C-alpha cells in the first residue's frame, strides 16, 4: 500500500523552510503491490 | 467490525479521510456508515449492579 499524506500552507519566507507546525493529512492510500527503492522527481521547463 | 451498542447523533467534526473513532480501549466509538457517509456516535449500552 502506497500511502501519499499531503498539506498545502500559505507561506512567505524566501529562501529556507519556515518554522513551525503543520500536520499532513492522509490524500492517496494507493493499492499498487509493487517494489519500490528509487524515486525521481519531475520539474517543468519554460521555453523562450 | 461488531458490537454492541447506541448509535446516536454526534457533534465531532471528523475530517474527510477520518472515518472511525477509538477510545482508550481502543474499542470503537464512533463510526462512518457506508453508502450515506454520515458519523454515527457509538454510546456503550446502560449496565450496572443489581
Ligand atoms: C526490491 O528491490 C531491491 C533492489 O532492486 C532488492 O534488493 C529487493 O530484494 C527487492 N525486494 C523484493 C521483495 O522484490
Amino acid at each position: 500500500y502506497f500511502k501519499i499524506y499531503s498539506k498545502h500552507t500559505p507561506i512567505n519566507l524566501v529562501r529556507d523552510l519556515p518554522q513551525g507546525f503543520s500536520a499532513l493529512e492522509p490524500l492517496v492510500d494507493l493499492p499498487i503491490g509493487i517494489n519500490i527503492t528509487r524515486f525521481q522527481t519531475l520539474l517543468a521547463l519554460h521555453r523562450s | 467490525l461488531t458490537g454492541t451498542g447506541v448509535l446516536t447523533e454526534s457533534n465531532k467534526k471528523f475530517l474527510p479521510f477520518q472515518q472511525f473513532g477509538r477510545d482508550i480501549a481502543d474499542t470503537t466509538d464512533a463510526v462512518r456508515d457506508p453508502q450515506t457517509l454520515e458519523i454515527l456516535d457509538i454510546t456503550p449500552c446502560s449496565f450496572g449492579g443489581v
